[PDB]
């Protein structure tokens, strides 16, 4: 069977604790693995990322929404609203 | 924020990076929506003003309880004066009007 | 018009650590030099704001 | 991504409960006789020869 | 700054002989005695600087946390180099930044 394992022991997937994060560089999102070259106003604006010419990421996020825990996880929009309201 | 990792707020931003971006600056409104690192630092400025609010209700209610018991008994008595129960004269006057 | 704003006041936080890398900072009296900086990009961009 | 920064109980127990991300795991434990091992194939010197 | 004994592996301090008048190295671990050819016996300067660079590495290269710059190499003439700020930690240090190519394996500031 091929399954999260598999994954893992394939070497695409790997886990990395507190103490490691401190070694390594990591994107959001696969797109911004990809530098690229718009204008719209209903979208909200991303970081410029403009310190360095070039950026060499190690790892990518698989998904930013799973740093919630389970509680969390029900909050429908949880980034529209305050908080403390959270 | 804070470098709570080695001199970098987050993994996922440089080291020595002191663009607005990368210490707390949410450009974004709650309409639009917040990114993520946007999101963290405002759930740690929440988190922060709780702790705060929760420490500082009990330390104001140690000073008004300490205060209240410190002017327990002062009353104005019938000739104008303002004394304690001990009898002795806090003010000639109250409010000196 | 609010984007316009916000990229000029980050425009101004890079000139200001531009500055502030090349020693050529103002210092404010009795108070270093980075704290001097951190209040100078606080200002900035809660003027922005 | 370790634990859950938007929820904490209010009260005393503010910032001492917390609750794993929901993709957090803890560790189960390994022996260490293995990576001793391939430490000391791999041309590692040991501290008694250390100058 | 100062030496250790030559057979005692011990701390050597400073002392006079007044038969010569003059300034040598003794250690009471022993009853060695050596000629110091430096009156000098104390140093403080208020005044610190040392400790900007620090502990550099060769293998500072492959770190890929640092921010990668185009600055140009002073005698290689490469356009690819990290940068990082002063690593000592004193309240009043400068941001002043310094440079390392990715080419010839060497420091350089912003001057
Ligand atoms: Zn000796
Ligand atoms: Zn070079």
């Amino acid at each position: 069977v091929y399954g999260w394992s598999s994954l893992v022991t394939s070497g695409v997937i790997e886990y990395v604790d507190g103490e490691e994060e401190e070694t390594i560089m990591i994107a959001m999102t696969p797109e911004d693995l990809q530098t690229r070259s718009l204008n719209d106003t209903a979208k909200r604006i991303k970081p410029e990322m403009s310190t360095s010419s070039h950026h060499t990421f190690t790892h990518c996020e698989i998904h930013p929404s799973m740093i919630l825990g389970v509680a969390a996880s029900i909050i429908p929009f949880p980034d529209h609203n305050q908080s403390p309201r959270n | 924020i804070a470098f709570g990792f080695a001199d970098r707020s987050l993994p996922h931003f440089t080291k020595d990076d002191f663009s607005p971006e990368s210490k707390g600056f949410v450009e974004n409104s709650y309409l639009r929506g917040l990114t993520p690192q946007e999101f963290f630092f405002h759930a740690m400025a929440g988190r922060e003003g709780l702790i705060d609010t929760a420490v500082k209700t009990a330390e104001t209610g140690y000073i008004q309880r300490r205060l209240v018991k410190a002017l327990e008994d002062i009353m104005v008595h019938y000739d104008g004066t303002t004394r304690n129960s001990l009898g002795d004269i806090i003010q000639f006057l109250y409010g000196e009007d | 018009e609010i984007t316009h704003a916000i990229s000029s006041a980050k425009e101004q936080v890079q000139e200001i650590i531009y500055k502030a890398q090349h020693n050529e900072l103002e210092l404010k009296p009795g108070m270093t030099l980075r704290e001097s900086f951190e209040g100078e990009v606080s200002r900035t961009l809660n003027d922005a704001r | 991504g370790l634990v859950c920064p938007a929820e904490t109980p209010e009260g005393q127990a503010c910032g001492l409960v917390k609750n794993l991300s929901l993709l957090s795991g803890i560790s189960i434990g390994s022996p260490s006789e293995p990576i001793i091992n391939f430490l000391e194939e791999w041309g590692m010197e040991p501290l008694e020869d250390y100058d | 700054s100062f030496r250790f004994c030559l057979e005692c592996n011990n701390m050597l301090y400073p002392k006079e002989d007044k038969e010569n008048q003059r300034l040598l190295y003794s250690c009471r671990n022993c009853d060695y005695t050596e000629l110091a050819e430096d009156p000098k016996v104390y140093r403080h300067e208020l005044i610190t600087n040392i400790g900007e660079t620090a502990g550099i590495v060769d293998d500072i290269g492959q770190d890929p946390t640092l921010p990668r710059s185009d600055k140009e190499c002073p005698e290689c003439h490469s356009r690819d180099c990290v940068f990082f700020q002063s690593q000592q930690r004193r309240k009043d240090t400068n941001m002043t930044l310094f440079y390392v190519c990715l080419n010839c394996k060497k420091t350089f500031r912003d001057e």
